[PDB]
C-alpha cells in the first residue's frame, strides 16, 4: 500500500534556494489558524 | 558561496531554537537570510569588540575569513537574489533612514550603496509618526504589501534605522488542484483539532525520507525555479525531538538521504501565518552584546563612538495555497545616539 503523507499535525517548513543554499524562510506551523 | 551558506544556515538554526524557547507552542515564521543580511549591514559600521561579536554571532569563523570577504559575499548574494527571473519572484533590498544632521563617513555610505545596495534617506525622526510611515511604506513597497507594520514603536530620538526586506512568490512545480481541497482536521494536540482547508495531490513522485533516528518524515516539494521546500512531519509528540536535533548536520543528512517515492496521497493545509519579533534577547543570547550598550562601537558609521543599537525587529508572513507560496519578511535595526 502506498505511503500517505498527511500534514494534519504540527510540522516544519524550510524554504531553500538550490543556487545559493540560502534558507529564505523557516517555519513551524503549530496551528494554521492560530490567533 | 559555501562559506556563507554554512554560517547562514548555522545562524538560521541557532535563531530558530531561541525563537522557540521564548514561546514554545506558537507558530514560527522568520527569514534567516533577512536577519543575517541586516546584521552584516550593521557590521559594516561596527568596529573592535562590537564588530567581532556581530560577525561571530552570525556564525562566521573569524580566524578563517575577513570582514572584507564577508561583505563581498553578501554583495554577491544580493546580486544573485535580485537577478531577473521569469519563473520565481524574489527580491531583497536594504535601506538606511538617517537624521539629516547626522554626519556619516563617506566611506560608510559609499560602501553601503556598493555592497548592500542601500541608499541613505533623510528622515525626520522627531516627526515620529511620519518617519514610521515612511519606513513602513518602504517595506510595504518591497514586500508587495505583505509586511505592513514592521515598525510599531519608534523613538523620536532615533538617529538611524537600517532595513532589509525579502519578498518571495513562487509557483509549485506540481500545483494542487483546488477541486481536491477539502476542509479537514488539523490536530493541535492528540485530542484537540481545528478544521482547515486541506489540499491534496495523488500519485506524486517526490524526494522522500523516513527518518527513523528522529521519528519524522521529510519530503521536498519544488517550486518552478531554483527554490524548493523541505516539509518535516514529526510523529505525534516528536516535534520537540526534531527541534532539539535541528542543525546544519541534520539538514545535510536529510538532503543526502532523500529518495524518490511515488506517494499515494499528500495532504497539506492551505494557510497563512505571521509573526513579529523583538530580537534583542536572542541576539544577546548569541553573544551580540556591545552593540546594545553604552560601550557600543559603531564608529565606522560616523567616525566617532556616538551611536548604539536600541532594537532589532523582524516580521515575517507565510502564505501556502494551491498555486504556490508567497512569503516575505523584513528586519530593522534601530540606532540612537550614544
Ligand atoms: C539540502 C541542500 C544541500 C545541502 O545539504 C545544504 C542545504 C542548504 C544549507 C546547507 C548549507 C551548507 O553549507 C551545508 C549543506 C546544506 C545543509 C541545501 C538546500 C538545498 C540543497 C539540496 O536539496 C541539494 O539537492
Amino acid at each position: 500500500t502506498r505511503t500517505i503523507v498527511r500534514f494534519n499535525r504540527p510540522f516544519l517548513m524550510i524554504i531553500v534556494d538550490h543556487f545559493t543554499w540560502s534558507i529564505f524562510f523557516m517555519s513551524k506551523v503549530t496551528n494554521p489558524k492560530q490567533a | 558561496d559555501r562559506g556563507l551558506a554554512s554560517a547562514n544556515v548555522d545562524f538560521a538554526f541557532s535563531l530558530y531554537k531561541q525563537l522557540v524557547l521564548k514561546a514554545p507552542d506558537k507558530n514560527v515564521i522568520f527569514s534567516p537570510v533577512s536577519i543575517s543580511t541586516a546584521l552584516a549591514f550593521l557590521s559594516l559600521g561596527a568596529h573592535n569588540t562590537t564588530l567581532t561579536e556581530i560577525l561571530k554571532g552570525l556564525k562566521f569563523n573569524l580566524t578563517e575569513t575577513s570582514e572584507a570577504e564577508i561583505h563581498q559575499s553578501f554583495q554577491h548574494l544580493l546580486r544573485t537574489l535580485n537577478q531577473s527571473s521569469d519563473e520565481l519572484q524574489l527580491s531583497m533590498g536594504n535601506a538606511m533612514f538617517v537624521k539629516e544632521q547626522l554626519s556619516l563617513l563617506d566611506r560608510f555610505t559609499e560602501d553601503a550603496k556598493r555592497l548592500y545596495g542601500s541608499e541613505a534617506f533623510a528622515t525626520d525622526f522627531q516627526d515620529s509618526a511620519a518617519a514610521k510611515k515612511l519606513i513602513n511604506d518602504y517595506v510595504k513597497n518591497g514586500t508587495r504589501g505583505k509586511i505592513t507594520d514592521l515598525i510599531k514603536d519608534l523613538d523620536s530620538q532615533t538617529m538611524m534605522v537600517l532595513v532589509n526586506y525579502i519578498f518571495f512568490k513562487a509557483k509549485w512545480e506540481m500545483p494542487f488542484d483546488p477541486q481536491d481541497t477539502h476542509q479537514s482536521r488539523f490536530y493541535l494536540s492528540k485530542k484537540k483539532w481545528v478544521m482547515v482547508p486541506m489540499m491534496s495531490l495523488h500519485h506524486l513522485t517526490i524526494p522522500y525520507f523516513r527518518d527513523e533516528e528522529l521519528s519524522c518524515t521529510v519530503v521536498q516539494l519544488n517550486y518552478t525555479g531554483n527554490a524548493s521546500v523541505f516539509f518535516i512531519l514529526p510523529d505525534q509528540d516528536k516535534m520537540e525531538e526534531v527541534e532539539a536535533m535541528l542543525s546544519r548536520e541534520t539538514l545535510a543528512r536529510w538532503g543526502d538521504s532523500l529518495e524518490f517515492r511515488e506517494i499515494g496521497e499528500l495532504y497539506l493545509p492551505k494557510f497563512s501565518i505571521s509573526r513579529d519579533y523583538n530580537l534583542n534577547d536572542i541576539l544577546l543570547q548569541l553573544g551580540i552584546e556591545e552593540a546594545f550598550t553604552s560601550k557600543a562601537d559603531l564608529s565606522g558609521i560616523t567616525g566617532a563612538r556616538n551611536l548604539a543599537v536600541s532594537q532589532v525587529v523582524h516580521k515575517a508572513v507565510l502564505d501556502v495555497f494551491e498555486e504556490g507560496t508567497e512569503a516575505s519578511a523584513a528586519t530593522a535595526v534601530k540606532i540612537t545616539l550614544l
